[PDB]
RNA sequence: CCUGGUCCACCCGUGACGCUGAGGCGCGAAAGCGUGGGGAGCAAACCGGAUUAGAUACCCGGGUAGUCCACGCCCUAAACGAUGCGCGCUAGGUCUCUGGGUCUCCUGGGGGCCGAAGCUAACGCGUUAAGCGCGCCGCCUGGGGAGUACGGCCGCAAGG
RNA sequence: UAGCGCCGGCCAACUCCGUGCCAGCAGCCGCGGUAAUACGGAGGGCGCGAGCGUUACCCGGAUUCACUGGGCGUAAAGGGCGUGUAGGCGGCCUGGGGCGUCCCAUGUGAAAGACCACGGCUCAACCGUGGGGGAGCGUGGGAUACGCUCAGGCUAGACG
């Protein structure tokens, strides 16, 4: 499951805009360009996967966090392949910290899905129609990935946790496990397993997601061969 | 279920056209008189809600005092900004010698024999908040040898 | 001198029913059975919540009334077992207890301590052997004390004497009733004596 | 330069504060005998006699807690408290008698004296004093 | 022309010769003073015109000390970074000035900004600490009375 | 024989009438301008008790002179800046001494008082008997890490 030819997807990047604490698993600089020790990132894969392994069999949720627009859709085909919660669009403030409250709002989206599936009044004001039309049309733009998640997750599996901070700051107020695929912009002891890698590439992220994604489906009840991804 | 006390209500104001309108605190700690504190603050428009809200968060935020035949292990001194908290160990028929605030503190945790001293700002919030941090870091000796 | 009043009312602020009297404190014609709230113009108010001041001396005037005892004699004695040795609380219960004036009390020499008072000052008690009427004497581990025998035939030690045939008095104390005679085996762990008293509260009145 | 040992003591606070893995003072035989103290009470994990660009150093292993879950990660320090009694201004000397229980027995007082550097423990069961060099939990 | 501090590179010389600093001594913006010059512009005082209830001001026209030079006094300040000096330790990004290199950049020394940890009552400070530490000095102890009075030393006086 | 202080918050104890910024209360914040638990009386209540209150003074609360145990950017607080006298303070290695420092043995540290036990006055106050010490200084012996001194080295501080 693990893989070698990582480095021929990822390796890294950005320069002097790094963070210290990064340092120790940083090879070099050449160019002019943060380089991760690819074995650095075999030893913290070997670790993280162990837990997402075990967090496997286990039959536990995990919600997956990615919204820059270098992992938007890539995190939406995977999330579902392996059938758990994600956050596509903007991560609210307040959805775990405050989730009988945000998960309220999916009640109103649930409601909405049966009106809308015929009859329940159509001699609503053809306004309402269009008031209630576009709520919906709305309400699913943000929350198609979070409705699956109808409790605190057992962890939480991150690309940005810099760009994301605010997801990974609620996990940690509840105590949850903090996982991430991060690059050297990033704050690594803010994360309790890490995958040092580089977190804006198409490439790497999917070569990370997909393989973890596997392996969460490999002990969670079968295997599958390839999935979706653009060139 | 725990033993709760309200050790401070207190009211304030805000402005606006028309004049003042007011909102409510209260510090309130809870335990079991056995070994487990919990502190928390709460605000509201009355001070019934403010007193509930603040019991809600006490249970949010606890506390583990490792009690030894009820007094606490070592001495610890802890500031909170402007204010500082001494609490030190005492031995049996000595008693719980300490204002109403960090009393009602330690009491419920179910310290029954104490020597203690506020220092500085004696602001009732931020002293509760020093003895709370104080007992955050009380260790023993098992604690110690396996740190070190 | 000693209190010396109207006794009731004592028992109705402190909200428990101390036995200050003997006799009627058991009848239904007992003030707390009757108005189980504070004397005078405001009991029948709803209170207000007492301050942890409030409540100290409250709990003080509890323990003190129960033994008619001035505040000087309970503070110096409270000023003793705050030096002597060990735990405080105890030991100030302790050296309440071993008034001769109490002793005779839990005897049941008298009906009240305030009649165990008359009964030490006036002579109708004795230690060791010895005439004592000093209400104030501490009676040591060993001590004996009974009736004189000049005084052993009267109405009021007899009759008091009746119920105590095979009464029970505290595991420290033993009575030959008929022969007027008990005995001070040592002095109290506090679980030996149930006075209705949060007494560690008493120190933290003191504290202050 | 003008206190070689209140240097020493701060050099490590400094290092423990931001959890490095170590850090060097400059060496001397009365600072082996500190760090001596301070590695068998297990502050630190030990120290080595290296030399830097020339120049004797002494570098000091330091040792902390574990990872904890929370806002806060960062783990607990093993030397939660380290500073000087003793010093030129003020020199600090205690008689047997007089030696101090740093932290109700939890900590240590590292000392100067006649038979050597000791614990507070050391000292009163040798019977001797010494200058109160400084105090550590 | 005469002269001071200061950085850099080489790692050549001395071998703890260091740090601080009560008194002392010197320096010390402006205004001010003494004797003598100088005086274009500017301008306290002062005159006049406006404004105004008034206008001993703000605005306009004039105008003397002074502002400039030499020598000698005065020694004060929001004399400020409202932050005593020295040393060691504790992430980084960036802009700039100035040496040196193996001239991407690396290394020193100064000048700014944002920020790690930490500090802070907060504001903010943060390798130019207001952080963690040591040494020595100066200073604070409720507002006013009062930087006054008395004494004392200094000054031509003002006054310090 | 039972008296005296208090009942707005601190702080334990509340009602009616009388007064109407008057009369008066007051340790501090504050009370009194026609429904005053704050003034005067009464009832009731709280606290002590041959006592209770008041004035004055001492320590405490005051870590508010801070040795324990504080501070100086904007709250009170860095000297306007240098230079330097006394003084305080000082790097790495080795030896002599043993001044500071630590230990041991001994002398002194009277009696009363303090404390612990016991005992005598019926208890207690009071008093008796015994017990346990300490610093601090004199003397003898010992210790040598740190600070000191003397001596001999070093080059990381400092100067050239
Ligand atoms: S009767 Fe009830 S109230 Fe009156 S004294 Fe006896 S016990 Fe106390
Ligand atoms: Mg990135
Ligand atoms: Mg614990
Ligand atoms: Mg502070
Ligand atoms: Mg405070
Ligand atoms: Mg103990
Ligand atoms: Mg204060
Ligand atoms: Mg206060
Ligand atoms: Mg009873
Ligand atoms: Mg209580
Ligand atoms: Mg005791
Ligand atoms: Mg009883
Ligand atoms: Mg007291
Ligand atoms: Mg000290
Ligand atoms: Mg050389
Ligand atoms: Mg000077
Ligand atoms: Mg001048
Ligand atoms: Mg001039
Ligand atoms: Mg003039
Ligand atoms: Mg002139
Ligand atoms: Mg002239
Ligand atoms: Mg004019
Ligand atoms: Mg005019
Ligand atoms: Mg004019
Ligand atoms: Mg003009
Ligand atoms: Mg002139
Ligand atoms: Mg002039
Ligand atoms: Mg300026
Ligand atoms: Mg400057
Ligand atoms: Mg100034
Ligand atoms: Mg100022
Ligand atoms: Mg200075
Ligand atoms: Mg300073
Ligand atoms: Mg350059
Ligand atoms: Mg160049
Ligand atoms: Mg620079
Ligand atoms: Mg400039
Ligand atoms: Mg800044
Ligand atoms: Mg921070
Ligand atoms: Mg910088
Ligand atoms: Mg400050
Ligand atoms: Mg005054
Ligand atoms: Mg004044
Ligand atoms: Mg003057
Ligand atoms: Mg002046
Ligand atoms: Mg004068
Ligand atoms: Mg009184
Ligand atoms: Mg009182
Ligand atoms: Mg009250
Ligand atoms: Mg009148
Ligand atoms: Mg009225
Ligand atoms: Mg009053
Ligand atoms: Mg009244
Ligand atoms: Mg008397
Ligand atoms: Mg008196
Ligand atoms: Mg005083
Ligand atoms: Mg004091
Ligand atoms: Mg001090
Ligand atoms: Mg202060
Ligand atoms: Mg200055
Ligand atoms: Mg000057
Ligand atoms: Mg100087
Ligand atoms: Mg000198
Ligand atoms: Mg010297
Ligand atoms: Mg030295
Ligand atoms: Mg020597
Ligand atoms: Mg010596
Ligand atoms: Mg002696
Ligand atoms: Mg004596
Ligand atoms: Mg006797
Ligand atoms: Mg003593
Ligand atoms: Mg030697
Ligand atoms: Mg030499
Ligand atoms: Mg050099």
């Amino acid at each position: 499951v693990k893989e070698l030819l990582e480095a021929g997807v990822h390796f890294g990047h950005e320069r002097k805009r790094w963070n210290p604490k990064f340092a120790r698993y940083i090879y070099a600089e050449r160019n002019g360009i943060h380089i991760i020790d690819l074995q650095k990132t075999m030893e913290e894969l070997e670790r993280t996967f162990r837990f997402i392994e075990d967090l496997a069999m286990r039959g536990g949720t995990i919600l997956f966090v990615g919204t820059k627009k270098q992992a938007q859709d890539i995190v939406r085909m995977e999330a579902e392949r392996a059938g758990m919660p994600y956050v596509n669009q903007r991560w609210l403030g307040g959805m775990l910290t405050n989730f009988k409250t945000i998960s309220q709002r999916v009640h109103r989206l649930e409601e909405l899905e049966a009106l809308f599936a015929s009859p329940e009044i159509e001699e609503r004001p053809k306004k309402e129609q269009v008031r209630l039309k576009h709520e919906l049309e709305r309400l699913q733009k943000y929350l198609s990935g979070f409705r699956l998640l109808k409790r605190l997750p057992d962890a939480i599996f991150v690309v940005d946790p810099t760009k994301e901070a605010i997801a990974v700051r609620e996990a940690r107020k509840l105590f949850i496990p903090v996982i991430a695929l991060a690059d050297t912009d990033s704050d690594p002891d803010l994360v309790d397993y890490i995958i040092p890698g580089n977190d804006d590439a198409i490439r790497s992220i999917q070569l990370i997601l997909s393989r973890a994604v596997d392996l969460i489906i490999q002990a969670r009840g079968g295997v599958v061969e390839p999935s979706p991804s653009y060139a | 279920d725990f033993e709760e006390k309200m050790i401070l209500i207190r009211r304030t104001a805000r402005m606006q056209a028309g004049g003042r309108r007011f909102r409510f605190g209260a510090l309130v700690v809870v335990g079991d008189r056995q070994g487990r504190v919990g502190l928390g603050f709460g605000k509201a428009p009355e001070v019934p809600l403010a007193v509930q809200k603040a019991g809600y968060y006490a249970r949010r935020n606890m506390v583990e005092v490792p009690l030894q035949n009820g007094t606490i292990p070592h001495e610890i001194e802890v500031e909170f900004g402007a204010s500082k908290i001494v609490l030190k160990p005492a031995a049996p028929g000595t008693g719980v010698i300490a204002g109403a605030v960090p009393r009602a503190i330690l009491e419920l945790a179910g310290v029954t024999d104490i020597l203690t001293k506020e220092l500085g700002s004696r602001n009732p919030i931020n002293i509760a908040y020093a003895t709370m941090e104080a007992l955050r870091q009380l260790r023993t000796k098992a604690d110690v040898e396996r740190l070190r | 001198g000693r209190y010396i009043g109207p006794v009731c009312r004592l028992c109705r602020r402190e909200g428990v029913k101390l036995y200050l009297k003997g006799e009627r404190c058991y009848s239904p014609k007992c003030a707390m059975e009757r108005r189980p709230y504070p004397p005078g113009q405001h009991g029948q108010k709803r209170a207000r919540r007492p301050s942890d001041y409030a409540v100290r001396l409250r709990e003080k005037q509890k323990l003190r009334r129960i033994y008619g005892i001035s505040e000087r004699q309970f503070r110096n004695l409270f000023e003793e077992a705050s030096k002597k040795k060990g735990v405080t609380g105890s030991v100030f219960l302790g050296l309440l207890e071993s008034r001769l004036d109490n002793v005779v009390y839990r005897l049941g020499f008298a009906v009240s301590r305030r009649q165990a008072r008359q009964l030490v000052r006036h002579g109708h008690i004795t230690v060791n052997g010895r005439r004592v009427d000093l209400p104030s004497y501490r009676v040591r581990p060993g001590d004996e004390i009974a009736v004189a025998e000049k005084s052993r035939n009267l109405e009021l030690i007899r009759q008091n004497l009746e119920a105590m045939k095979g009464r029970k008095v505290g595991p420290w104390l033993s009575l030959d009733v008929e022969g007027m005679k008990g005995k001070f085996l040592r002095l109290p762990d506090r679980e030996d004596l149930a006075l209705p008293v949060n007494e560690q509260l008493v120190i933290e009145f003191y504290s202050r | 330069l003008t206190d070689p040992i209140a240097d020493m003591l701060t050099r490590i606070r400094n290092a423990t504060r931001v959890y490095k893995e170590s850090t060097d003072v400059p060496a001397s035989r009365f600072k082996e005998e500190i760090l001596r103290i301070l590695a068998r009470e297990g502050f630190i994990k030990g120290y080595e006699r290296v030399d830097v660009d020339g120049k004797p150093y002494l570098r000091v292993y330091l040792k902390y807690g574990p990872r904890r879950q929370g806002p806060d990660p960062r783990p607990e320090q093993v030397i939660h408290h380290i500073r000087r009694i003793s010093k030129p201004g003020r020199r600090v000397y205690v008689g047997v008698k007089e030696i101090p229980r740093v932290r109700r027995g939890l900590g240590i007082a590292i000392l100067s004296t006649s038979k050597g550097v000791l614990t507070d423990r050391e000292a009163r069961k040798l019977g001797v004093g010494g200058e109160l060099i400084c105090e550590v939990w």
